């Protein structure tokens, strides 16, 4: 399979003080957990990882939602190289979902509601870098663990 | 069960298909690399401890095929490939852009111009 | 058979058609030797430092087909062959029948009872 | 007095790139002195097996930055089955020993305690602190005779 990483930003709660949470997986095998409450490409994705999550909420902050429990769910999928490239899935609330693909800067969303939101989240240049970038920051080691898995 | 393992050069020591031959002649890594060369062959690589085990028991210090790029710091294998702290843990001291094997899949970081024993290595095709 | 080491068991060790086998199981003694028994074959023999080189490399404590007859104090193989002096030195410690190999040629003898990692050996035939 | 060997585990640096001395002594009278940098028959003896040490000790210390002191103290054996005593400093801060005669441990404190439980796991380790003396008891008798 493909290295898969699935972040979760929501609204902490007396209940659940969580507010991000990212697991990374191979196949079934956990290979990283992280929230506010392996090892090299573990501390390769951490920091990146964090400053992503920081920079989700304060779009999701800026969004304009309609549906009848908010949630962004984001997915990134991360096939062994064998030109580094990614898909990133996002998730607004189970309502838009919207893609970017690193290898050709290009994106598709689900439906034109869902492309509103996605375009104005790609005005925004340093997130689409750091969508882009996290990649090739750890693209060689998340190779290197994806040969290990075989 | 019983098998063959080669084809290795004679009197070599080969598991997997793999070849191992072990020189006691000091060397510089330059002139350790030439000769493994000579023998169609190359300075040690530990491509997988699992499959290498064996390799965890020798001794003193032996010039591998591990080599710096300082500009980023960067360590590879002759070959191209990448170190992988599974294969191998690396210990660095600041001044040595080769390593030497020290056991126990771990290695030391050495001036390559030092005259060290040396190990070479025909990995199974 | 030209460029080939062999027959050996699976996954062992071969030089110059000796199959060798490093054990990470801690055993007595006794358990050491019914496991190369197990296996056709016996503990760690050494013959000829000229032949088996390499194994002056073998870092750590391994059961070896050594053992002791402590009526007079002498040492012989599993095989029955007595251990010659141009083969290894044995450090003898006051308590223990059997020995450990111990690299560079040298054994420690050891009290059978304890546990340890061990060789087994098959040689070439 | 008996016979003493300092040795010293540290990572090298461009102002010294020691990484490990061993300096033996009887009494005031230095009698081996190693380094990776550049009495005959007890030097032979100890040499091999004290730099095998030190490179054993360089890995326990990796996977444990430290420096690293040892102090081996022995004494001439006379009639009774000969022992040393191995005496370990880690960065100054965890010390621990072990008494090779009956292969018993000390500890100064339950933090050193901890890593001297840790190293004596390793069954080579604590072999070579035994059989080195074993191996060289003899000839170092013979030289503190001397």
């Amino acid at each position: 399979h493909s290295l898969r990483c699935n972040l979760t930003i929501k609204d902490p709660t007396p209940a659940d003080p969580l507010w991000y949470e990212a697991k990374c997986f191979v196949g079934e095998i956990l290979i990283l957990h992280l929230s506010n409450i392996a090892t090299e490409v573990k501390k390769c994705l951490t920091q990146p990882l964090k400053n992503l999550c920081q920079k989700l909420r304060n779009k999701v902050s800026n969004t304009k939602v309609d549906t009848h429990y908010p949630h962004l769910q984001v997915t990134m999928i991360y096939p062994q190289s064998q030109t580094p490239s990614a898909t990133w899935e996002f998730n607004i609330s189970d309502s838009y979902f919207f893609t970017f693909y690193t290898e050709n800067m290009s994106w598709r969303s689900a439906n034109d509601e869902s492309g509103v939101i996605m375009n104005k989240w790609k005005d925004d240049g340093e997130f689409v870098k750091q969508l882009k970038f996290l990649i090739h920051e750890c693209s060689q080691k998340m190779d290197e663990f994806l040969k290990q898995s075989k | 069960m019983e098998g063959y393992c080669g084809p290795c050069p004679n009197n070599w020591i080969c598991h997997r298909n793999n070849c191992y031959q072990f020189f006691n002649e000091e060397k510089t890594w330059n002139q350790s690399q030439a000769s493994c060369l000579s023998q169609n062959s190359s300075l040690l690589k530990i491509y997988s401890k699992e499959e290498q085990d064996f390799l965890k028991l020798v001794k003193s210090y032996h010039w591998m095929g591990l080599v710096q790029i300082p500009a980023n710091g960067s360590w590879q294998w002759e070959d191209g490939s990448s170190l992988s702290y599974n294969q191998l843990t690396l210990v660095e001291i600041p001044k040595g852009s080769c390593a030497v094997y020290g056991s126990s899949f771990k290695a030391y970081t050495e001036d390559c111009a030092n005259l060290n024993t040396y190990i070479c290595m025909k990995r199974a095709v």
